[PDB]
RNA sequence: GGUUGCGGCCAUAUCUAGCAGAAAGCACCGUUCCCCGUUCGAUCAACCGUAGUUAAGCUGCUAAGAGCAAUACCGAGUAGUGUAGUGGGAGACCAUACGCGAAACUAUUGUGCUGCAAUCU
RNA sequence: CCUAAGGGGGACUCAUGGAGAACAGAAAUCUCCAGUAGAACAAAAGGGUAAAAGUCCCCUUGAUUUUGAUUUUCAGUGUGAA
RNA sequence: GAGGUAAAGCGAAUGAUUAGAAGUCUUGGGGUUGAAAUGACCUUAACUUAUUCUCAAACUUUAAAUAUGUAAGAAGUCCUUG
């Protein structure tokens, strides 16, 4: 079968963590406790 | 939670593009490359073959650019084709060829290069460029301007290209975008190109559809049915038209049922007019009063 | 004029996008692509990770997910086949402010295809892009523009259209 | 350490105008330059080929050569105790016709027109420009304009 | 530690603020610029009194802090902490440099302190209060003047509080419904923009 | 006067929210044999102009609209500045003399003009 | 430092935010909307760039040959660079 | 013609920066409701909106004065045609 791939549109050449991915910004997933 | 984006500072510092770029109509990169002339050919203009396709029309114009705006040399439209014997499919690839041939012949008539630079009088689909005649004026050189329209092998703009080239204009081009170009074996199958020039693809669709889906054939090819035009006599419609196009390529404007003044007076009735300063001031005062 | 009951204002599906974000590359992603090609009948396309996350076990440019876009009658058929698994009951918080909706099945054999132990079961993601006639304005090359406010698709219109066309329930 | 590179100190000179970045309007490429034309030099920062040196930014000179995309301009630069003739190759994006030509070339036409008419009328006309002269005598009417007396105002603080 | 202030009195250098180019700068001694009842409404304190500079000069952050403390202490002691709103109108943004803390070789100094560069007629401190509290507030500023170098004038403002309107134009705009509260400050009516929003925000606007 | 194609200047043309649009044009719109391009005839290619629609695009109008533009017994001859003195002042700085002269602010007005060709109730 | 990160052509639009979609959560992938560049362009900083100069794709070697003119530093010498 | 210094600006971009006010927390905690429902409330802190005080040699929409380039003809202009 053919294997096309999704092309790159972004320009972020750096291979690092992305913007707005901080800990403690999330709510309490166990707030129901 | 988030900042409102369309602030007054966003609008203040916004640089609007060129008017005809914001309309999405002019590619100014390509326009700069097309229009700009060698500075040592001082006032000699470059001539563009503007080819534009609408949903119903083919527009072909020969244009030179000036500071006050572009100037049309000649222009041929597809709705002129019924005068020459082509009434339906005014946006075929073959209609594109006919429009290109018409604009080429009309321009050469305007210049006086008719007897010299006749063109390809026997269209066989071979790739050919209008060669200059020794000891005579060079052929009218024109460059193709396809605008924003994509370059594909088989596109209709190159139909106008081939028609104009065969009409006697010198238009630099290569045959690798014509229908019938084998990209693997880099040669042009001139038989398929000649098929496309004389409506062969449309005639083959008529023949192939008639014996398979007659109901769709009745709706798609209605005009041919009430005109009693079958596939086998499709080609002549173009083949005669070419000859007719070469017989009298002069522009005949449509006789106008009304004068310019009558058109203007009629149209001015359906045009809203801006409120006077006093009118909107009175509106504001009334809106204030009704607020108590 | 400006009639809301105009023929050209009719809502209808633009495209249905099927997403399987298997977190890895190799045999599992290839079999997910096989599942998608089976369901849609079209060769799917593999998406690469935009960046590296150690927590998720992915790295930049590693082929992670596979997705496919279907339009026309086949999109409608796949959509109702997936709504059967959802027993025709979406939530009010499944429709976006732009008038699109989506749901997610958890096993791809509930859709109605043959199960293979080698393939296993993959979950699947369904998203439907709604739109009226004239969206070509925003997608064509020449004279590309935006769609007027009245012609836009929103959450309420899509919810009502979904309830009418499928006799389903949107759980508010 | 001193730095004296080619484009040193051109941070603001070679900047585009505010809200005027991007593509060049094509009247720049439609102008026609002939040998002997007087042209102003103003570097366009967005075209880096054929760019003038920062010395010639703001200078005016004579076209001496016309090429495919460029003109040669003659500039006289002071080097010590004399002028040196400089020959700068500039793409036409960095060049504009000097507006001082079109005003003087019009005064030449006007002088020719005035002179020929005076010969037709058998009279004389003076074509030399004159500086502004002191104004003549005049009478100021005070009907509706009786003089208003002003006085210096007292000191006040306005904060 | 600190040199006498005479070493840094005059605006001899260009402004030298904190930036990406000098980073190891200490903090200013003054951190609080609003004192007293800073939440009072505009109508509560009609009288404004300024301490105005008659000097083109530099004032250290230490002097700003000392004068602020002196004025605040005196006025709260005599009239109460809620009888006024004192505002310091100059922020020390200019970094002073010290060299010793060889010879003249490599003599570029290190950050040493912060100073505000004030002009002639520039307001240093503003105090909005009631009219009956004039003589106290003046005496609060007259003491603070001792903490500053150079000449300063105590000027009673023509305007209502910290507003840009005279004490008569403010009353005219107030009885005409063109002024609304905004906490400690006010918003004035505009004859530009959305008419409906303007009318809604100022209901008592007697239009003419 | 409307509209289209190609433009010049490049917001007085942009942006937001509403409303209207005769004729033609433009547009959306229909189809997949063919040239062609896609995960997807959505974009791109081709075919029909046939089945439909002014809903959108487009155009115009509305808004004490945002922005932009222009003007000024607006601010202000203010800030700044060239030149001068055996002027003032401990100094910091300031005044005066002969000249040049802002920006913000305030108020008012406006909201594309136009070239070539073709076409139209 | 780079056979592309040079050259030509084509297609696309970036940072980011909002609203949505099984596992999936602040960060995986998909969709729409907004988005004058708040991204990227080997490396300092500045300038420049949006149907591109950025991202992706196709073809390539003009990073070739001959020897003159010119700009900068300047003595109007050399070298470097253009 | 060119300029980006003085001045000016910051309810204009970038960077720095004082104070309240009104909203949203749904993607902050403490307390009090809740027998448990994350579904309210009091609070501070966050952001958002319209404001507010003060700034920049390596900030800027604007933008001087002084200084600076060119022109003010006979080697020019016009007419005809080699
Ligand atoms: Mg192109
Ligand atoms: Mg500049
Ligand atoms: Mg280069
Ligand atoms: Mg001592
Ligand atoms: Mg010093
Ligand atoms: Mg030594
Ligand atoms: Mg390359
Ligand atoms: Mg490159
Ligand atoms: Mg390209
Ligand atoms: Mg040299
Ligand atoms: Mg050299
Ligand atoms: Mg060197
Ligand atoms: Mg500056
Ligand atoms: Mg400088
Ligand atoms: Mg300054
Ligand atoms: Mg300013
Ligand atoms: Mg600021």
């Amino acid at each position: 079968p053919s294997a096309p791939s999704r092309e790159v549109v972004k320009k972020n050449t750096s291979s690092k963590k992305s913007d707005a991915a901080p800990a403690s910004a999330d709510p309490a997933k166990a707030k129901k406790k | 939670m988030q900042k409102e984006f369309r602030t007054s500072a966003y609008h203040s510092r916004f640089q609007t593009p060129f008017r005809r770029r914001q309309e999405g109509k002019t590619d100014y990169y390509q326009r700069k490359r097309l229009v700009t002339q060698h500075k040592a050919k001082y006032n000699s203009p470059k001539y563009r073959l503007v080819v534009r396709f609408t949903n119903k029309d083919i527009i072909a114009q020969i244009v030179s650019a000036h500071i006050t705006g572009d100037v049309v040399f000649t222009a041929a439209y597809a709705h002129e084709l019924p005068r020459y014997g082509i009434k339906y499919g005014l946006t075929n690839w073959s209609a594109a060829y006919a429009v290109g041939l018409l604009v080429a012949r009309r321009a050469l008539q305007k210049l006086g290069l008719d007897e010299t630079y006749t063109g390809v009088e026997e269209v066989e689909g071979e790739f050919e460029l209008t060669e200059a005649v020794e000891d005579g004026p060079r052929p009218f050189k024109v460059f193709l301007d396809i605008g924003l329209q994509r370059t594909t092998t088989g596109a209709r703009v190159f139909g106008v290209l081939k028609g104009a080239s065969d009409g006697g204009l010198y238009v630099p081009h290569s045959p690798n975008r014509f229908p019938g170009w084998d990209i693997e074996a880099e040669e042009l199958d001139a038989e398929l190109l000649r098929k496309y020039i004389f409506g062969g693809h449309v005639a083959e669709y008529m023949e192939e559809l008639l014996d398979d889906d007659e109901e769709k054939y009745k709706s798609i090819f209605k005009n041919y049915i009430e005109e009693e035009i079958e596939s086998e006599d499709v080609e002549e419609i173009y083949a005669n038209a070419h000859e007719a196009i070469r017989a009298d390529p002069s522009f005949k404007p449509t006789e106008k049922k009304f004068t310019k003044e009558q058109y203007k007076a009629e149209s001015k009735k359906y045009r809203q007019q801006k409120l006077t300063r006093a009118e909107r001031q009175a509106k504001v005062a009334k809106k204030i009063a009704e607020f108590k | 004029s400006d009639k809301s009951q105009n023929v050209m204002r009719e809502l209808r599906i633009e495209k249905l996008v099927l997403n399987i974000c298997v977190g890895e590359s190799g045999d599992r992603l290839t079999r997910a692509a096989k599942v998608l090609e089976q369901l849609s009948g079209q060769t799917p396309v593999q998406s690469k990770a935009r960046y590296t996350v150690r927590t998720f076990g992915i790295r930049r440019n590693e082929k992670i997910a596979v997705h496919v876009t279907v339009r026309g009658p086949k999109a409608e058929e796949i959509l109702e086949r997936g709504l059967k698994v959802k027993e025709y009951q979406l939530r009010s918080k499944n429709f976006s402010a732009t008038g699109n909706f989506g749901f997610g099945i958890d096993e791809h054999i509930d859709l109605g295809i043959k199960y293979d132990p080698s393939i296993g079961i993959y979950g699947m993601d369904f998203y439907v892009v709604m739109g009226r006639a004239g969206a070509r304005v925003t997608r064509r090359k020449r004279a590309r523009s935006t769609i007027g406010n009245s012609h836009k698709t929103n959450k309420e219109d899509t919810i009502q259209w979904f309830k009418t066309r499928y006799d389903a329930e949107v759980l508010d | 350490g001193k730095s004296r590179g080619y484009r040193s100190g051109t941070r603001y000179a070679f900047q585009r105008d505010f809200k005027k970045h991007g593509a060049i309007p094509l009247s720049t490429y439609l102008k026609v330059y002939k040998v002997g034309d007087i042209v102003d030099i103003k570097a366009n920062g967005s075209i880096q080929k054929g760019m003038p040196h920062k010395y010639y930014h703001g200078k005016t000179g004579i076209v001496y050569n016309v090429t495919k995309s460029s003109v040669g301009v003659i500039i006289n630069k002071v080097v010590g105790n004399r002028y040196i003739e400089k020959r700068v190759n500039l793409r036409v994006e960095h060049v504009k016709h000097s507006a001082c030509r079109q005003e003087f070339l019009n005064r030449v036409k006007s002088n020719a027109a005035k002179k020929r008419e005076a010969k037709a009328n058998g009279e004389t006309v003076y074509l030399k420009r004159q500086a502004a002269k002191p104004r003549g005598s005049r009478i100021i009417s005070t009907e509706g304009n009786i003089p208003q007396t002003l006085a210096p105002v007292a000191y006040e603080t306005f904060i | 530690a600190r040199r006498p202030a005479r070493c840094y009195r005059y605006c001899k250098n260009k402004p030298y603020p904190k930036s990406r180019y000098n980073r190891a700068v200490p903090d200013a001694k003054i951190r609080i610029y609003d004192l007293g009842r800073k939440k009072a409404t505009v109508d509560e304190f009609p009288l404004c009194i300024h301490l105005v500079s008659n000097e083109l000069e530099q004032l250290s952050s230490e002097a700003l802090e000392a004068a602020r403390i002196c004025a605040n202490k005196y006025i709260t002691k005599v009239s109460g902490r809620d009888s006024f709103h004192l505002r310091v109108r100059v922020h020390p943004f200019h970094v002073l440099r010290i060299n010793k803390m060889q010879g003249m070789r490599g003599a570029w100094g290190k950050p040493h302190g912060l100073a505000a560069r004030v002009s002639i007629g520039q307001i240093i401190m503003s105090a909005r209060t009631k009219d009956s509290n004039k003589d106290v507030v003046i005496e609060g500023l007259r003491r603070a003047r001792y903490k500053f170098p150079g000449q300063q004038k105590i000027i009673i403002s023509k305007k209502w509080g910290f507003t840009p309107l005279n004490r008569d134009e403010y009353i005219a705009k107030k009885t005409n419904g063109e002024v609304i509260d905004d906490g400690a400050y006010v918003k004035f009516l505009s004859r530009k923009g959305n008419l409906e929003a303007n009318l809604q925000q100022f209901p008592n606007y007697q239009y003419s």
